[PDB]
RNA sequence: UUGACAUUGUGAAGAGACAUAGAGGGUACCUUUAUAGUUUC
RNA sequence: GUUCUUUGUAAAGUGCCUUCGAAGAGUCGAGUUGUUUGGGAAUGCAGCUCUAAGUGGGUGGUAAAUUCCAUCUAAAGCUAA
RNA sequence: UUGACCUCAAAUCAGGUAGGAGUACCCGCUGAACUUAAGCAUAUCAAUAAGCGGAGGAAAAGAAACCAACCGGGAUUGCCUUAGUAACGGCGAGUGAAGCGGCAAAAGCUCAAAUUUGAAAUCUGGUACCUUCGGUGCCCGAGUUGUAAUUUGGAGAGGG
C-alpha cells in the first residue's frame, strides 16, 4: 500500500508510552506516601521514566496537586502543560 | 676456511679477551641478489656484474635503470654459470664490490674507464631502437633475390 | 483468520527434539567439575570490563564487555601480554572515547590485583581454596543518575516548544543555508 | 559535543571524550620514501599502456571532457576516471 | 632487493615489456604436456608471498584448463521437464577454473598436499595456472613448525573440499552483511533453518 | 547461419591529424617546411 | 612431593628523545550473460570483454552528480571448547 | 680435448607415500519430476531425492576490507528471542532472513614485504658411535632465482 521501507528494525523505534495516569507506579510504595504529604518545591521527588523503560510521557488521566520533577525523552503538549498545573518542570534528558 | 678461522678466534677470544677482533676485517665480493640491490640506492657499490641469462628474465631486467639512476658502473657479463664458481656457488646472477684493498685501487679505476665506455653512456640510445627482425636462410635468400631483381 | 504455516516441505525429516535436555545439563555440570580440578586455584574464568550497550533501545544499561583495551591496562600499571596471564581479558580492536567508563575499569583492575595473590614461579606452594567465580566476586552494577529529592527550578521554556522547535531545525538546515550561500553570491 | 536532548541536529547525551590513540591501520594508504622512488623507477621502465596511449592522444586534440567519458568507459566508474586524467596530465606537464 | 621491483612492474600487463613475455611464454606452455613440472617458479615473488620457501619439499606444477562456459550434457539437447531448465550453452559452472586446475594436478600427485595456486598466463582457448604443492612425508617439513600443520590429516586434499585461497572465495566465505545465505556454510545454515525445534515443555 | 569483441603480429606504400623542430609571420596568430615520432582509415 | 644438572658475557619486559613506518594484481571494481537469494535500478557465485589506485581501498540495503563525516584494512595462513 | 651450468630423461637404483571399504553426522560440485496454484508456462516442491568427488572423531567457521548511527559495540559457533516481522511473488498460491538483548563456551595468533654482509649463522640424507619417537662427530648434497635470527599493523624498526 505505503512505500516500502527497505531494512526496517525495531530499534529505531523503540518508544513505549506511560500515560499520567500511571506516574507514580515508578515510586515504589513506601516513598510514595512520604511525598504526597508533602507540597514542597524543596523537595520533589525525582522520576527518571528512561530508567523504567518508557519512552514518552503522554497525558491521559489527572494527577494530584504535589509538584514533581519527570525526566524523559518525549512529552506532549497536554502532558507538559499538567504537570506545569502541579507545579512540576520537564527535564529532557537523552 | 670458516670452520679453521672459529676454532683460531676460540683460543683468541678466551684468552686474551679480545672482542673477536683477531680477525682482520674481510674485502669480499657481495653476491646475492636481494643483497646486491641494497648495495645500490646507498650508492655503495663500485662495480656490479650482470648475467645475461637468467630463466625468469623480469628479475632482472630494473638492475641497468637502477644502477644508471643511482649512478652505479654496472656491466653485462656473459654467463650466469660464470658468476656462480667465482663465489663458490652453482649460479649466482648477480656480483657486486663493496671495498676492494688500497694497492689493488688503480686497477679497478681504469677497469671502470672501459666498462662505462661500453654501457652506462650508450645507455640514452639503447632505449630507442628495437630488436629482432632477422629471418631464417631461406627466407632470407628468397627475399634477396627479389630484392636484387628488383 | 488467516494463518501461515510454511510446511509444504519435507519437514518431517529435520525434526530435533530435546530430550536431552535434562541429560546434558548434568553433562554439562560435569565439564565445570572437571575443569574446576584442572584449572585447580583459578577462578574458571577470567575478569570482565565494564561496557555500556550500543542501539538506542538499549544504551540505558551497561553490560560486561569482551576485555579492556590496551589503554585501560597501561592506566592500572601492567603490560598487556603480563595481564592475560593473571587472569585478565584484553580486547585490542576496542576503543576508549568515554571518560567514565573508562574511569570505571580502572577502577575495577585496582581491585583486582588486591583480591588475588599469584604465586612465585619456585615452589613452595600455599594452600588457597579456590573461588569457583570471578564474575560473582566483582558484580555489574548499574551507575547512579541522580539523588532522590531535589528542588525544582523552572524558567518558562515549555519543553514542548524546545522539542518541536529542535525538530524543525533540522527539517530546514541546508534550504536556510542554501539560502544564504546565494545571498553572498550578490555582485 | 551533543545539546542533550533526544532529537535535533546533534541528538544524544552529553559525556567528556577523550579522543583516543591514532592507529596505524588508519595510515594505510599512504606510501613511503621508498615507493615513491620505485613506482617512479618502473614508470619509465614499463612505458604506457595501449588505452593510455589514447588518454594522452586524446588531452592534446579534444579537450578534458571527452577523456572523462574515455576513462570512464576504460576502466570501472566515473570517480577513478578523474584520477587517471588527472594523472595524464601530469604525463603532459612533465614532458615540458 | 627485488621483491617490489618484481611486484610493482608485474602489475603493467600491457607494457611493452610485458605483453613479449606473454606472448613468447604463452607458445612454450601448448607444446608441453598438460601437466608438467616446472623446476622453479616463474614468479618468484608471487610464489613466495603465497607461503613458498625455496627448500626440499616444495614443487611448483604448471597445469593448463580450457576456458569457457560447461555445456550441459544431455544428449541431443533433449531436458525432459518444465521449460526453465531447457536451456544448455549458457550453463556457468559455479567452481572457478582455478579450482578446477587445483583439483587436477591434486589427483595426480597424489601423496602431495596442495598449498596454494596463482595465474600466470592466458590465451584464447586455455589459462595457465601454476600449483604450490608441499610433501608432508618429507622430514624437512615434518619438522620446523611454522609448516608440519600441513602433516595432520584433517588436510587431506585441501583442493577438492573448497578450503584453499579459490575455494573460500568461490563458496562465498566471509564476514558481513552481503553474505547472509552463505557465512558458515551454506548447507548448514539451510539446514538450521528449515528445522522445526521442539523442547519438552513446549513453548 | 551472419555481425562484433578476444586470440592478433610485423612491413612497404597512400589519404589525414597531432606531438615535437626551425624559418618566416600579420598573450598571440597562420599560411609553410623539415625531421624523428605517437594513429586514423 | 624429590633428585640430578647451569643453562647465560645468553634471552625477555618497561620509561624518554629523534628519524622512520616497507603491508598481498588479471586482482578490487565496472559492463554483460547465466544462476541464485528475503536483496527490491541488480544479494552472492561463475563465463567472457574491459581493467585500478596510494592522504588510497571496501562498506554505510534507491540509481546519479557535488561536498562531508563514520567505520574497518581485502585479493596469503594456523587454532581447542 | 677437458671441466662446469640449465633443461629433460632412465634404473627390479636408496627411503617413502596415494588408491579401496565404510558413509549416521561433515565440506563441495551437479541436479530433477510427481506435486501445490482447483487448468498451466514464471513460481512452488527445491537451491531437496538420486549421480560424483573429500575428511574427521567431529568437521566446517574463526581473530573483521564486521555490526552500527548509540553515552557505540568487538573472532567464530550453538540455543531462547527478534519473526511468521522488513522484504520477494501471474503481489495469487505461496515464500522469508539479519543487527541489538539474555545465556552455553571462551584463547589467541604468523608469514610475505627491512643488508647476517665483520662472515648461510639454516636443512634432508649417508656413515661411525650412542643413553634410540632421538643425540653427537664426519662426509656428500640442497640453497644466494634467499635457508635461519629480527617484525605482523593491536604494531614495530634504526639510533640516542
Amino acid at each position: 500500500v505505503g512505500m516500502r521501507y527497505f531494512h526496517k528494525q525495531q530499534a529505531h523505534f523503540w518508544k513505549p508510552v506511560l500515560n499520567l495516569d500511571k506516574l507514580w507506579t515508578l515510586i515504589p510504595e513506601d516513598k510514595r506516601d512520604q511525598y504526597l504529604k508533602s507540597a514542597s518545591k524543596e523537595t520533589a521527588p525525582v522520576i527518571d521514566t528512561l530508567a523504567a523503560g518508557y519512552g514518552k510521557i503522554l497525558g491521559k488521566g489527572r494527577i494530584p496537586n504535589v509538584p514533581v520533577i519527570v525526566k524523559a525523552r518525549f512529552v506532549s503538549k497536554l502532558a507538559e502543560e499538567k504537570i506545569r498545573a502541579a507545579g512540576g518542570v520537564v527535564e529532557l534528558i537523552a | 676456511e670458516k670452520k679453521e678461522r672459529l676454532t683460531k678466534e676460540a683460543a683468541a677470544v678466551a684468552e686474551g679477551k679480545s672482542k673477536q677482533d683477531a680477525s682482520p676485517k674481510p674485502y669480499a665480493v657481495k653476491y646475492g641478489l636481494n643483497h646486491v640491490v641494497a648495495l645500490i640506492e646507498n650508492k655503495k657499490a663500485k662495480l656490479v656484474l650482470i648475467a645475461n641469462d637468467v630463466d625468469p628474465i623480469e628479475l632482472v631486467v630494473f638492475l641497468p635503470a637502477l644502477c644508471k639512476k643511482m649512478g652505479v658502473p654496472y656491466a653485462i657479463v656473459k654467463g650466469k654459470a660464470r658468476l656462480g664458481t667465482l663465489v663458490n656457488q652453482k649460479t649466482s646472477a648477480v656480483a657486486a664490490l663493496t671495498e676492494v684493498r688500497a694497492e689493488d685501487e688503480a686497477a679497478l679505476a681504469k677497469l671502470v674507464s672501459t666498462i662505462d665506455a661500453n654501457f652506462a653512456d650508450k645507455y640514452d640510445e639503447v632505449k630507442k631502437h628495437w630488436g629482432g627482425g632477422i629471418l631464417g636462410n631461406k627466407a632470407q635468400a628468397k627475399m634477396d633475390k627479389r630484392a636484387k631483381n628488383s | 483468520p488467516i494463518l501461515k504455516n510454511h510446511f509444504r516441505k519435507h519437514w518431517q525429516e529435520r525434526v530435533k527434539v530435546h530430550f536431552d535436555q535434562a541429560g546434558k545439563k548434568v553433562s554439562r555440570r560435569n565439564a565445570r567439575a572437571t575443569r574446576a580440578a584442572k584449572i585447580a586455584p583459578r577462578p574458571l574464568d577470567l575478569l570482565r570490563p565494564v561496557v555500556r550497550a550500543p542501539t538506542v533501545k538499549y544504551n540505558r544499561k551497561v553490560r560486561a564487555g569482551r576485555g579492556f583495551t590496551l589503554a585501560e591496562v597501561k592506566a592500572a600499571g601492567l603490560t598487556a601480554a603480563y595481564a592475560r596471564t593473571i587472569g585478565i581479558a584484553v580486547d585490542h580492536r576496542r576503543q576508549n572515547r568515554n571518560q567514565e567508563i573508562f574511569d570505571a575499569n580502572v577502577q575495577r583492575l585496582k581491585e583486582y590485583q588486591s583480591k588475588i595473590i599469584v604465586f612465585p614461579r619456585n615452589g613452595k606452594a600455599p594452600e588457597a581454596e579456590q573461588v569457583l567465580s570471578a564474575a560473582a566476586t566483582f558484580p555489574i552494577a548499574q551507575p547512579a543518575t541522580d539523588v532522590e529529592a531535589r528542588a525544582v527550578q523552572d524558567n518558562g521554556e515549555s519543553a514542548f516548544r524546545t522539542l518541536r522547535l529542535a525538530r524543525s531545525e533540522k527539517k530546514f538546515r541546508g534550504i536556510r543555508e542554501k539560502r544564504a550561500r546565494e545571498k553572498a553570491e550578490a555582485e | 559535543v551533543k545539546t542533550g536532548i533526544a532529537i535535533g541536529l546533534n541528538k544524544g547525551k552529553k559525556v567528556t571524550s577523550m579522543t583516543p590513540a591514532p592507529k596505524i591501520s588508519y595510515k594505510k594508504g599512504a606510501a613511503s620514501n621508498r615507493t615513491k622512488f620505485v613506482r617512479s623507477l618502473v614508470r619509465e621502465i614499463a612505458g604506457l599502456s595501449p588505452y593510455e596511449r589514447r588518454l594522452i592522444d586524446l588531452i592534446r586534440n579534444s579537450g578534458e571532457k571527452r577523456a572523462r567519458k574515455v576513462a570512464k568507459k576504460r576502466l570501472g566508474s566515473f570517480t577513478r576516471a578523474k584520477a587517471k586524467v588527472e594523472e595524464m596530465n601530469n604525463i603532459i606537464a612533465a614532458s615540458r | 632487493g627485488a621483491y617490489k621491483y618484481l611486484e610493482e612492474l608485474q602489475r603493467k600487463k600491457q607494457s611493452d615489456v610485458l605483453r613479449f613475455l606473454q606472448r613468447v611464454r604463452v607458445w612454450e606452455y601448448r607444446q608441453k604436456n598438460v601437466i608438467h613440472r616446472a623446476a622453479r617458479p616463474t614468479r618468484p615473488d608471487k610464489a613466495r608471498r603465497l607461503g613458498y620457501k625455496a627448500k626440499q619439499g616444495f614443487v611448483i606444477y604448471r597445469v593448463r584448463v580450457r576456458r569457457g562456459n560447461r555445456k550441459r550434457p544431455v544428449p541431443k539437447g533433449a531436458t525432459y521437464g518444465k521449460p526453465t531448465n531447457q536451456g544448455v550453452n549458457e550453463l556457468k559452472y559455479q567452481r572457478s577454473l582455478r579450482a578446477t586446475a587445483e583439483e587436477r594436478v591434486g589427483r595426480r600427485a597424489a601423496n602431495l598436499r596442495v598449498l596454494n595456486s596463482y595465474w600466470v598466463n592466458q590465451d584464447s582457448t586455455y589459462k595457465y595456472f601454476e600449483v604450490i604443492l608441499v610433501d608432508p612425508q618429507h622430514k624437512a617439513i615434518r619438522r620446523d613448525a611454522r609448516y608440519n600443520w600441513i602433516c595432520d590429516p584433517v588436510h587431506k586434499h585441501r583442493e577438492a573440499r573448497g578450503l584453499t585461497a579459490t575455494g573460500k572465495k568461490s563458496r562465498g566465505i566471509n564476514k558481513g552483511h552481503k553474505f547472509n545465505n552463505t557465512k558458515a556454510g551454506r548447507r548448514k545454515t539451510w539446514k538450521r533453518q528449515n528445522t522445526l525445534s521442539l523442547w519438552r515443555y513446549r513453548k
